């Protein structure tokens, strides 16, 4: 009974017009295998697209955007096909002039449209559709700001390329209000929509540090939803990518103890964010440094360097040695480090199958080293503590088999680690390993 | 201060 529509669709009375529209949204919302290829095929897309115009009919403008919304709301070609109709540039229009229930048919179909790619994002955006938007976020009707809240987080979505910063921007000042919502959905929409947005520039991280965000992010890395933790703690996480004064407002607002909670959750993948972000400020100055340590974060990502999957482990490895950068200027951190236990996890760690890791992993040992070294010869010692520490453990023996790594940077720091810690009792090896080695 | 992720994604369809 098709063919028969497509005709009724195309009848000039204004009766019928709607009772043709109505009948294709109806097949067009069947939960099970929805019609719309065969309604694509028909060819009355555009029809469809020209009853939304100024100049129709309240109750046809809803219907037949309904209509295009199930078809856009499918596949990436079925959502083509209403952007290559021209429907988009309507749909931003009837956020203005129509009612509430229009209004959240086209928020979500604009929302299923921005979300295919970036370049419909872009298109999007340059249809300048950020202002009607905005616009919507007064309703008071919590199901429109829901769907709002995540067609907005879809414009803000995508690093390459990113989207316009100049418009996407504008969007702060709600979004800070909306992580204030009791709507789990909105607030969880809201908060990717901060990751995204905090996920560029130090130009960008400083706009979300300004409307006050990262106050309530903090708030929210203790939510019992870990939807809410996931991309609070993600936008936590990129604004201390940022500079020193910029990570030290997160510190100020208490991201630390929010952060051992997190290095306890039971997804694994929340302790490896945990543990990134960690990293993120261990890598800062020398108080910020002592904030982690103060926060009793150690203990844990000690006990991560061991027991944890590999991806935390490196994640927590790189937190510890960037711990130990500092220890060159404040000695009793590395100290307290090698107390806590680290030496061994570190060790064990050497053998790990990646490169970027064995590095990082040498550089926190040698920090202990030339710490343990400056111990001993600033009291008139015979020994190295934190050496044996290291033989004790294995570690020797496989520091110096890192000088057979391809990686020609790793082989020179461990040959300069078992000349300078390990002199008489272990040779380190010269350029005769021709037949090189690694991966 | 450092490292960015590895991938933002971290996006809301695609994450874990």
């Amino acid at each position: 009974e098709l063919p028969q529509m497509t005709q009724q669709l195309n009848s000039d009375d204004m009766q019928e017009q709607l009772s043709a529209t109505v009948k294709f949204r109806q097949i067009l919302s069947r939960e099970h295998r929805p019609p719309i290829d065969v309604v694509i095929q028909a060819g009355v897309v555009p029809r469809l697209v020209e009853f939304m115009r100024e100049n129709q009919p309240e109750m046809l403008q809803l219907e037949a955007a309904w209509a295009l919304t199930n078809i856009a709301s499918g596949t990436s070609a079925q959502t083509k096909v209403v952007v290559d109709a021209d429907a988009v540039p309507l749909f931003i229009q009837l956020l203005y002039t129509g009612s509430v229930e229009v209004k959240e048919q086209a928020i979500w179909a604009l929302g299923n449209v921005a979300g295919d790619s970036t370049d419909y994002r872009d298109y999007v955006l340059q249809c300048n559709a950020m202002e009607p938007i905005l616009g919507l976020f007064n309703s008071n009707k919590p199901s429109l700001i829901r769907t709002a809240t995540w067609t907005l987080s879809n414009l803000c979505r995508g690093k390459k390329p990113q989207p316009d910063w100049s418009v996407v921007s504008q969007a702060l000042p709600t979004l800070a209000k909306l992580i204030y919502s009791m709507d789990t959905e909105t607030l969880v929409d809201a908060c990717w929509a901060i990751s995204y947005l905090s996920d560029g520039p130090q130009e960008a991280i400083q706009a979300v540090i300004d409307v006050r965000i990262p106050k309530r992010l903090v708030e929210l890395l203790s939510h019992e939803s870990t939807l809410v933790q996931t991309p609070a703690l993600r936008a936590v996480g990129n604004i201390v990518t940022g500079n020193d004064l910029q990570t030290q407002v997160v510190i100020n607002a208490g991201v630390l103890p929010a952060l051992r909670l997190l290095l306890s959750s039971p997804k694994e993948n929340i302790k490896k964010e945990a543990c990134w972000t960690i990293s993120n400020i261990t890598a800062g100055n020398t108080e910020q440094i002592q904030a982690v340590i103060d926060a009793n974060l150690i203990p844990p990502l000690v006990k991560l360097l061991e027991v944890a999957e590999d991806k935390t482990k490196k994640e927590a490895c790189w937190a510890i040695s960037n711990a130990s950068s500092g220890g060159l200027q404040r000695p009793d951190i590395i100290r307290y480090l090698v107390s806590q236990g680290c030496i061994k996890p570190l060790c064990d760690l050497l053998e790990i199958a990646d490169n970027r890791i064995i590095e990082v992993t040498l550089d926190a040992l040698e920090n202990i080293l030339k710490m343990g070294e400056a111990d001993k010869e600033a009291r008139g010692l015979n020994i190295n503590e934190n050496a044996d520490f290291i033989e004790k453990a294995g570690g020797m023996e496989k520091i110096f088999n890192c000088q057979q790594n391809e990686n020609d940077k790793i082989y020179e720091k461990a040959y300069k680690i078992i000349e300078t810690y390990f002199g008489e009792e272990e040779d380190a090896v010269d350029e005769t390993m021709a037949p090189q080695n690694a991966g | 201060m450092n490292r960015r992720k590895i991938a933002m994604p971290k996006r809301r369809m695609a994450f874990k």
